[PDB]
RNA sequence: CGGCCAACUACGUGCCAGCAGCCGCGGUAAUACGUAGGGUCCGAGCGUUGUCCGGAAUUACUGGGCGUAAAGAGCUCGUAGGUGGUUUGUCGCGUUGUUCGUGAAAACUCACAGCUUAACUGUGGGCGUGCGGGCGAUACGGGCAGACUAGAGUACUGCAG
RNA sequence: AGUAACUGACGCUGAGGAGCGAAAGCGUGGGGAGCGAACAGGAUUAGAUACCCUGGUAGUCCACGCCGUAAACGGUGGGUACUAGGUGUGGGUUUCCUUCCUUGGGAUCCGUGCCGUAGCUAACGCAUUAAGUACCCCGCCUGGGGAGUACGGCCGCAAGG
């Protein structure tokens, strides 16, 4: 069965992005429209949408992709995931391309990334791995 | 794979076997 | 397997409703009948290997819906056991 | 920009392609509709391509380049040899031999040979041998001049190259993209829009899309030279 | 001026009906020490034949090193073949600390310190090969803006700025 | 003092005497044996043996694998366990922030000071990755009380074997 | 497969455990045409405990039970989602060429082959039926022999596992 969402919609961002599609749909859920915000707002995907399927609500994402046909993720990876989950502290936030990616952690303040966490002085769950 | 592990391992097989079947009565009587 | 009208007397008298056929009370009455049914089939043709294998998948289904009643709320549970005669 | 108007092509054939089954699903940008088993082009894309592909000709005939004519299955063969002769540009026909563009080096030793064996033409050197050498001679130079005929103006590079049915001559565009040369084609709905640079859809099976198309192309370079 | 790296001299032999044929290959890496390195594979019935036609291959096929002063952008993972490269960026004065072919082909780059570690199939060519692929991984961070569509400083951390300020400076 | 691995010649011997961590060297012309010149590395030390860690990603949490290299149970059902779709409210168990107590000294690390320097010694921080108490947050996991139908199953109508 | 009437996460995997599991073999009772281990002659051969020929007993068959192994192989554990296409073939629903006769063609769901991208692999190759991209659970591997053997134990009438 599913087991993991977000890492479903990551292989589904990750197989998109390999194949050169302009387009990836799934299902809608908060978190993944959440986590879909925090990668438009870092730039990552030009833009994304909500439509309603047939039975929920479906999410739309739209890839970027450079003037030379450049795609504009190098990867993505599950950090935290069922069984064994990964919890940061406030010092020690994981870097991402030595800094060059961004880490996605799940806060009591909501989600935000490394560099937002340290910031903030708080810490979470590493939800996935950008760059 | 090659057919060489297989003949190893069933040489060593048969020859157990033989063994086995050489002595099965006094085998019987010890135990 | 069951007839139209074994499965509508039996829908009818276990059912929630006069319209449910999916509650876990129908579908575990269904199974009984059925359940019973193939042992008597079984309890000649002793070596029909292949219908115990639907016999044994019958029983585990019906195993996971009373679980699931069970978890569910008690009182059915205990009401459907007493009333299907059934032991656990 | 466009010499040609969206009738000519039309009449051509332009929008003519290959079977379903043979078709490239990279296409799917270009392809308009499945008509009859076959794909059909669209011709809207096949124009404001063309004009970019005019473009990119003009600058690059107009700064001191030249563009290699690429054609050899036998509907574009005598298109391409008659413009390439019109225009005075270097063209192959008969058969690509592999590694003209990354063996430069050697085989410009048989443009050497071919002059080499004209000047000995001129000098009448028929009989001071045998006559089996003296055949065996004019063999050699009915065979070099044959496969070389649009190579005796080959000093450095093409600067561009033009093909048609990419699929045929896929060592010449290979050894452009191993060179970097820019490559101008023509691709049919079988074709890949990946190896080619600046590419023009339609039809390459017919005769007269491939010649109006060589039309196009010959008067870009023609008016280019004419800007030097 | 050209630095140059033979990493590895191997006689190879080809079988016929007299006996054995016996010729050289060797693996050469050329650099300028500034940020640019090419490897060539070279083979000849001679050493220093096959030596020239892997200087002259390697020359051929040049690639540019994402340096940021002294040492690579951000640490990288390369494979090729069996070959696992892992490489780190180090502060400056710690040196160059790789095996022979990862070194060789860093200080033919001009990478000056650096922590390079190989993590499998021994070869010297496919260990080449994986040092290649990982420093072939290696991203500018204002191509990183660039794809982002962000600024240099909501991109990077502080650091990497003000390393390449110093390196500027020098 | 062949290569790993800084540092080579001569004489004696010849499948011997011997050397050797591995590869392997001794068959009258050995840079591998023995001895002398020369050299290199260390130096009041220098080598050998024994034991542990590293190299070993070679038990792989970081950080490995299973078509043919070692590795998918002959196949199912199912117990304990592990794990779990969308959504509302609540708890604050996990998670996270802060604060207080504790985490002896010594040791380690940073700075300073004293032995003529150093080893060594002292002083002041850090460390002591943890646990206990109070207070804050509720994104995620979990619990509790609900809701939904895309998973799962039932019903009905046909169908092939 | 269609309708989607019903229930409303009731799902997945599964240590141990239970069941099924080719052939040969074993027990009791029948049957026994053909084939046929063993066993007899004949031939070939230097020798034929074989290949070939003529015979031929267990067995092969049936009833009821044991055994529990196989190159029990796709040498590929199960569930799920995503990632170019082309072309055969099996089962079912449907729109349009419509003669509606016709693999007419399309669309769709479920199988089963071939060829082929991207990607993966040491290579061979795999490639929407993955050996690709990921998540959950289980089994197993840790140089070759000794050895799947000895010892002990459990199961079996025994063979043996």
């Amino acid at each position: 069965t599913m087991t993991d969402p977000i890492a479903d919609f990551l292989t589904r961002l990750r197989n998109a992005n390999s194949a050169y599609h302009d387009e990836v749909t799934l299902p809608h859920s908060k978190l993944k429209a959440n986590i879909a915000e925090i990668l438009k707002r870092e730039g990552y995907i030009s833009d994304y949408r909500t439509e309603d399927a047939r039975v929920g609500k479906s999410l739309v994402v739209q890839l970027k992709y450079g003037p030379s046909r450049e795609r504009s993720i190098a990867g993505l990876r599950r950090v935290s995931k069922p069984g064994l989950r990964v919890y940061a502290k406030s010092t020690n936030l994981p870097r991402v391309l030595g800094g060059l990616g961004v880490a996605i952690i799940s806060t009591s303040s909501g989600l935000l990334t490394d560099r937002q966490a340290a910031r903030q002085g708080v810490g979470g769950e590493v939800l996935a791995y950008v760059w | 794979g090659s057919v060489i592990k297989k003949r190893r391992k069933r040489m060593s097989k048969k020859k157990h076997r033989k063994l086995l079947r050489r002595t099965r009565v006094q085998r019987r009587k010890l135990g | 397997a069951l007839t139209a009208e074994q499965k509508k007397e039996i829908l009818g008298q276990y059912g929630l409703h006069d319209t449910d056929t999916g509650s876990p009370e129908a579908q575990v009455a269904l199974l009984t009948k059925r359940i019973q049914d193939l042992t008597e089939h079984l309890k000649v043709h002793k070596h029909d290997h292949h219908s115990r294998r639907g016999l044994l998948l019958l029983v585990g289904r019906r195993r996971r819906l009373l679980k699931y009643v069970a978890q569910v709320d008690v009182a059915r549970y205990r009401s459907l056991i007493e009333r299907l005669g059934l032991r656990r | 920009m466009a010499v040609v108007t969206m009738k000519q092509l039309l009449d051509s054939g332009a929008h003519f392609g290959h079977q379903t089954r043979r078709w490239n699903p990279k296409m799917k940008r270009f392809i308009f509709t499945d008509r009859n088993g076959i794909y059909i082009i669209d011709l809207q894309q096949t124009l404001t391509y063309i004009d970019k592909a005019y473009e990119f000709v003009k600058e690059t005939v107009a700064h001191g380049g030249t563009v290699l004519f690429v054609g050899t299955k036998k509907q574009a063969q005598e298109s391409i040899a008659e413009e390439a002769t019109r225009v005075g540009m270097p063209y192959v026909n008969q058969r690509w031999l592999g590694g003209m563009l990354t063996n430069f080096s050697t085989v410009h030793k048989r443009l050497q040979r071919l002059k080499e064996l004209e000047a000995m033409e001129q000098t009448g050197g028929f009989e001071g041998r045998t006559k089996k050498e003296i055949l065996m001679l004019t063999r050699e130079k009915n065979k070099l001049e044959r496969s070389l005929g649009g190579i005796r103006d080959m000093q450095k590079v093409p600067s561009a190259v033009w093909v048609v049915d990419t699929n045929k001559e896929h060592i010449a565009v290979g050894e452009a993209r191993k060179l970097g040369i820019p490559v101008i084609a023509i691709l049919d709905t079988n074709c890949d829009p990946d190896v080619v640079d600046y590419p023009i859809p339609g039809n390459d099976d017919a005769i007269r899309s491939a010649a109006l198309l060589t039309k196009v192309i010959a008067s870009a370079v023609a008016e280019g030279l004419q800007a030097r | 001026n050209y630095i140059e790296r033979v990493v590895s001299i191997n006689r190879v032999s080809k079988v016929v009906k007299g006996g054995r044929r016996f010729s050289f290959t060797a693996l050469v890496i050329v650099g300028d020490g500034k940020g640019m390195v090419g490897v060539g594979y070279g083979k000849a019935k001679e050493v220093p034949a096959a030596i020239a036609k892997g200087v002259e291959e390697a020359r051929k096929n040049f690639f540019r090193v994402p340096l940021i002063g002294s040492t690579i952008t951000h640490p990288v993972q390369g494979e090729a073949a069996a070959g696992v490269v892992m490489l780190r960026p180090a502060s400056p004065g710690t040196g160059v600390i790789a095996g022979g072919a990862a070194r060789a082909v860093l200080e033919c780059a001009g990478v000056h310190d650096i922590l390079a570690k190989s993590l499998g199939s021994d070869n010297a060519i496919n260990v080449v090969h994986a040092t290649v692929a990982a420093l072939k991984l290696l991203q500018r961070p204002e191509e990183v803006a660039a794809r982002r569509g962000l600024p240099i400083e909501d991109v990077a951390p502080a650091g990497m700025l003000k390393a390449r300020r110093e390196s500027e400076a020098l």
